[PDB]
């Protein structure tokens, strides 16, 4: 959380060594949280109000005490807005998708309610396609100076 | 008498060398103190100006 916070508050593209003059626009943070508990939530929002980023950022909070199936909608709903603000307004959107392990547990729950044959360690087969359709809505396009750079935070189970 | 006179002349030369060493040490100490105070005052003034700029930026954002 603190690594993501430091890259949220003090990361900056350097235009001068790239040799293009400058426009030096700061970032725009799409912070989408999937089952962060309360303490991490407190730390992220106080970090953002101390760096003053909440006048240029959006939060899709889906906390731990929230219901457990809307985690499937949260990242796609965030990255829709990310695609939007990148590719219609020439931005430099950075997207923090916190704790994908809760997304994958919710995907496991909806895969096992429908009896579907899982792969390794009880996760269903279409998890590849769904993590693909979360991740690969990102990159840069030709001509349009909008851009999306993602930090998804994983939590490795047995590290 | 000649050897005591030669030793007294050498003692006067050593006293002059000691006074010169004390003067050079005082000069180097004053130079180092001036450099340290200049660097500290510059760092403190730049920190105050940077804190004022960051607080004004956060206040304007608010």
């Amino acid at each position: 959380n603190e690594i993501a916070a430091q890259i949220a508050r003090q990361a900056t593209v350097r235009p001068d060594l790239s040799g293009e003059g400058e426009k030096e626009e700061p970032f725009a943070v799409v912070f989408a949280a999937m089952g962060i508990t309360q303490r991490e939530l407190s730390y992220f929002i106080q970090e953002f109000e101390r760096t003053g980023a909440l006048s240029r950022s959006v939060l899709f909070l889906n906390k731990a005490d929230d219901p457990t199936i809307e985690r499937i909608l949260t990242p796609r709903m965030a990255l829709t807005v990310a695609e939007y603000l990148a590719f219609e307004h020439d931005y430099h959107v950075l997207v923090i998708l916190t704790d994908m392990t809760n997304y994958c547990e919710a995907l496991r729950e909806i895969g096992a309610a429908r009896e579907e044959i899982p792969g390794r360690r009880g996760y269903p087969g279409y998890m590849y396609t769904d993590l693909a359709t979360i991740y690969e809505r990102a990159g840069v396009v030709e001509g349009k100076k909008g851009s999306v750079t993602q930090i998804p935070i994983l939590s490795m189970p047995d590290d | 008498s000649k050897l005591e006179a030669i030793l007294s002349q050498e003692v006067e030369a050593e006293i002059q060398a000691l006074l010169q060493e004390a003067e050079a040490k005082a000069e180097a100490v004053k130079r180092e103190a001036e450099e340290k105070a200049k660097a500290l005052l510059q760092a403190r003034e730049r920190a105050l100006e940077a804190q004022y700029r960051a607080a004004l930026r956060r206040a304007e954002s608010a």
